[PDB]
């Protein structure tokens, strides 16, 4: 979303010199008082949290239900689930397994 | 694929040959009607014909930040000379196309 | 900076969140309709989108040519103005112009009625001007203002300016290749 002003057709700015906030341009004197609230922001960016408690860390989030393999079904990999990039795009499910000496790591 | 309806007719009229203008504003949407605020002063060319049209703007209305427009005013015109003054006032009276 | 923090994870109650945000962001205080506060609702700035100059309330659509006249006619009757461009040069001759080959313009022609419009059916158009058709369409949509008006130069030194109206629709006239060759084979 962006704003330009009727009167002059350049892009609004957001200010605050009153006792309440305003909607204002840089070059004539129109201006909109904000008296509510708008809904919807520009999608800020700060890059990928990835160990943010890397390692075994806190068991707080254990659960109960889970998988198995398919070959061996030996009694170590509980669930885990992920994310792509943003709030409006989906998540993602990976199944990886590791003992020894092999590379596995299902989708 | 006959002809079904509204088979109307068209006609010329040469009353405004000369006459007719089509003005168009690309920076303001249709629904956005001109007609309400008055019109004040206008002028015209006719050989490489263009226009200029002086506009009213409200200046005690609350969406008029009066402090800014004063500010303007003594920005562009003089403090006190005001004989040439692209306003009568110390704000802004007006705009222009 | 804290670092000893024990996360949880079980459910949460989604009206809480509902009564949380509630709390933030519903204490309106709108009542405060302040005399250099007040908004005249004629005023407002304005989305990008010109269809959509929506953006906060008081809390286009397919289109034919045969579709826009028939409203026009039936669920409206009322005058209406519309801008159409035509092809370059018409059937005709310059009337006892005296003429280079120059294209006939409707600046050249008398008055009177010049022709008819026939609509066919499933909706297909021709203007019928003297001995062949011309395929008419509508043109590019439009939203922002197109004024018609009359320049009447009253003196040399001063004249008046009269609006009389404004553009909704455009239409666009085309010669029938297609026709004109299978009347005439080459
Ligand atoms: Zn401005």
């Amino acid at each position: 979303m962006l704003l330009f002003c009727p009167g002059c057709g350049n892009g609004l700015i957001v200010e605050e010199g009153q006792r309440c906030h305003r909607f204002s341009c840089n070059t004539c004197p129109y201006v909109h008082n904000i008296t509510r609230k708008v809904t919807n922001r520009k999608y800020p960016k700060l890059k990928e949290v990835d160990d943010v408690l890397g390692g075994a860390a806190a068991w707080e989030n254990v659960d109960s239900t889970a998988e198995s393999c398919p070959k061996c079904e030996h009694p170590r990999a509980y669930f885990m689930q992920l994310q792509t990039r943003s709030a409006d795009e989906p998540m993602t499910t990976f199944y990886k397994c590791c003992n020894a000496q092999c590379g596995h790591r299902w989708r | 694929d006959d002809p079904v309806v509204q088979e109307i007719d068209v006609y010329l009229a040469k009353s405004l040959a000369e006459k007719l203008y089509l003005f168009q504003y690309p920076v303001r949407p249709a629904s956005m009607t001109y007609d309400d605020i008055p019109h004040l002063s206008a002028k015209i060319k006719p050989k490489q014909q263009k226009v200029e049209l002086e506009m009213a703007i409200d200046t005690l209305n609350p969406n008029y930040c009066r402090s800014k427009g004063e500010q303007i005013a003594l920005n562009v015109d003089g403090a006190c000379a005001d004989e040439t003054s692209t306003y009568s006032s110390k704000l802004m009276d007006k705009q222009t196309f | 900076r804290p670092e000893v923090i024990q996360s949880h994870s079980i459910f949460e109650q989604g009206p809480a969140e509902m009564m949380k945000k509630k709390g933030n962001w519903d204490k309106t205080v709108d009542v405060s309709d302040m005399g250099p506060s007040h908004i005249i609702n004629i005023k407002k700035e304005k989305r990008e989108t010109d269809e959509e100059t929506k953006q906060i309330l008081r809390m286009l659509p397919k289109d034919v040519s045969v579709a826009e006249l028939l409203r026009e006619l039936s669920l409206t009757k009322e005058e209406e103005l519309l801008f159409l461009q035509l092809p370059d040069t018409l059937p005709g001759q310059p009337p006892t112009q005296d003429i280079a080959e120059n294209a006939c313009t409707l600046a050249d022609l008398t008055e009177g009625q010049v022709g008819k419009l026939l609509i066919r059916k499933s909706g297909r158009v021709q203007l019928l001007l003297g001995k062949v058709t011309l395929d008419v369409t509508m043109g590019t949509a439009c939203s922002f203002l197109q004024e018609l008006v009359s320049v009447g130069l009253g003196d040399s030194r001063t004249g008046e300016m009269t609006v009389l109206g404004h553009v909704k629709h455009k239409l666009v006239c085309s010669p029938d290749f297609e026709s004109l060759l299978d009347h005439k084979h080459r």
